[PDB]
């Protein structure tokens, strides 16, 4: 139910992004921030860290299961 | 204060004292002060 | 003594220490079911064996 | 044969003031149509005031009624006053005497006018009680004596439902939440930790029990607290609970990205 | 002064008691004994500033580099981090053999996981907040 959610509201600021290419798009500044704000707050990154933190909580987790 | 169908509270009320706490609280009025009696300050000082 | 966990490297003339705390609670409580549970086995077949 | 349609809106605002008043048998007035002489359709409530005194003919307003109806009126809600409701907590849905002058006093103003009582506290979360009849446990007042019981049903619409549905739903934000773990952690280490004290339970429940039967199982269980259910329902919390932040972590990876 | 310590950057001893030496001593910091006491005082308390501001910003340090930052020598800040951790005031720990200071904490997997679910969370905020703006423009734009 959350993951549908999700999806809809990335078409919104999608799609209306392009009304900002298209549809008269004003401006906004202050929204653009708030999805670059998006952006750099993107977990990346399988990286040597990260793949060891999942590995280790799974692991605690098959423990229990 | 408690209901007596729903049996619930109907109010809550103050701790009361019963028909006997009157008689020896309001009620009992002494007399005269102490002068009135003595004969050995003694008590009567020595209480107060 | 197993006061600071460490280890002495003598042949650069080092000490090393370490911040040991992984001995995990969990996986020994589990480690402690299985135990309980291996006797309560043997129990039940010891029941088995005369219901069947 | 005879029956009445409650709408909806007209039981969750009933339920809502009787549950609201407690414990003084609250009132007020219904709404609605008569259909033919089989049915009494209520669409509408509103509620009447209080007063230092327990439902009553007075209790029923006519400044504060009229005030309302034309105050509807505006709104497009105009019906009949069809009944009356009431609430009779704790005491089950049955008409006092004094309950029945006053259908009395709504009989000389329409003849088909019926009584609705609503028993707001017994009235569980499963099938409410509600209960609607008029004038000629219950039985002690001449339920079938002095006044009859009807029937009631309920008229729908799908979109009605489709709110409620959402009722007992989640939030947005949800789904993709993962607890705390750390504070995870613990349930799993100290919920497992408080099995094992149970795992040794069982095994001496088995080895005991083990030569006995069930009358004399009562004694035995009846007492204390055998570790069978612990074990089953302890390991329910761990199971499901673990999967959802095990799951929960694999979507945010992959996805979140 | 005072906005020379709320503020956090690196203090250099010297340009301190150059500007401000005269100005202080004028006040009826006294003599070499109760007040000249002070100085010392001051002194630590920049140690503890500049000690204090590299743990927010550098994640890993060195030594000679970090004993430049802090004028102090090798020893002037071994003392200070020292007296610090013991009394606790960073977390700080030391790869001796003429190298490296290392002011990172020591977290465990389930650190690191604490900030990605954290992010996770804030980002949703950022995707649910960022949404009414959009509508807003929308009702208000056409």
């Amino acid at each position: 139910h959350g993951l549908k959610g999700l999806n809809s509201k990335l078409l919104d600021i999608r799609s209306y992004l392009e009304k900002v290419a298209t549809g008269k798009l004003p401006i906004n500044h202050q929204i653009i921030y708030q999805l670059q704000d998006v952006f750099n707050l993107l977990p990346d990154v399988s990286l040597q860290e990260f793949v060891k933190a999942f590995y280790l909580k799974t692991n605690d987790q098959m423990v229990v299961v | 204060a408690l209901d007596m169908t729903t049996l619930t509270i109907m109010r809550y009320l103050p701790r009361e004292v019963d028909p006997l706490v009157y008689n020896m609280s309001h009620e009992d009025p002494g007399n005269v002060s102490y002068s009135e009696i003595g004969g050995l300050s003694e008590q009567i000082r020595e209480l107060r | 003594d197993k006061k600071f966990h460490g280890i002495l490297d003598q042949g650069e003339g080092v000490l090393i220490i370490f911040d040991e705390p992984p001995v995990d609670k969990t996986y020994e409580a589990a480690l402690e079911t299985i135990q309980n549970m291996s006797k309560v086995v043997d129990s039940l077949y010891n029941k088995a064996k005369k219901l069947t | 044969a005879e029956q009445v349609y409650i709408s909806s809106l007209a039981l969750l605002k009933m339920l809502k003031h009787g549950r609201a008043g407690v414990p003084m048998e609250v009132m007020g007035l219904m709404l609605g149509e008569f259909v033919d002489d089989y049915t009494v359709r209520v669409i509408d409530v509103f509620a009447m005031p209080q007063s230092g005194t327990g439902v009553s003919v007075e209790a029923v307003d006519p400044v504060f009624q009229a005030k309302m109806l034309d105050m509807l009126k505006q709104t497009g809600r105009p019906e009949m006053v069809v009944g009356w409701y009431h609430s009779h907590p704790g005491f089950g849905c049955w008409l006092s005497g004094v309950d029945i002058n006053t259908q009395q006093s709504f009989e000389a103003l329409s003849e088909r006018a019926v009584a609705v009582v609503v028993d707001p506290i017994q009235s569980v979360k499963g099938k409410v009680v509600i209960d609607a009849f008029r004038l000629i446990q219950a039985l002690i007042h001449g339920l079938n004596r002095h006044y009859y019981s009807i029937t009631i049903n309920y008229r729908k619409n799908e979109l009605e439902q489709k709110m409620l549905l959402n009722l007992h739903k989640k939030s947005w934000m949800e789904g993709l939440t993962l607890q705390d773990y750390s504070e995870h952690c613990k349930h799993n280490e100290s919920v497992v930790k408080e099995m094992l004290e149970l795992a040794k339970n069982y095994n001496k429940a088995v080895e005991e029990e083990d030569k006995m039967t069930p009358e004399q199982l009562a004694i035995k269980n009846v007492g204390k607290q055998d570790p069978k259910r612990h074990l089953e329902e302890h390991v329910d919390v761990l199971m499901t609970s673990n999967i959802v932040q095990c799951l929960a972590a694999m979507l945010d990876t992959v996805v979140f990205k | 002064l005072l906005k020379l310590f709320t503020t956090m950057e690196l203090m250099r001893w010297s340009t301190l008691v150059e500007d401000y030496g005269m100005e202080l001593r004028k006040g009826s910091f006294g003599s070499t004994e109760e007040g000249e006491k002070r100085w010392k005082d001051l002194k630590n308390r920049v140690v503890e500033h500049n000690i204090r501001i590299m743990a927010k910003y550098y994640t890993r340090i060195t030594m000679k580099r970090m004993a430049q930052l802090l004028d102090l020598s090798v020893d002037e800040s071994e003392a200070f981090l020292s007296n610090l951790v013991v009394n606790k005031t960073i977390f700080a720990k030391v790869d001796r053999l003429a190298g490296i200071i290392n002011f990172q904490r020591p977290k465990d997997p389930n650190n690191l996981l604490n900030d990605w679910s954290q992010k996770l969370n804030s980002l949703m905020s950022l995707v649910n907040k960022t949404t009414h703006l959009i509508a807003k423009e929308e009702m208000i734009h056409n």
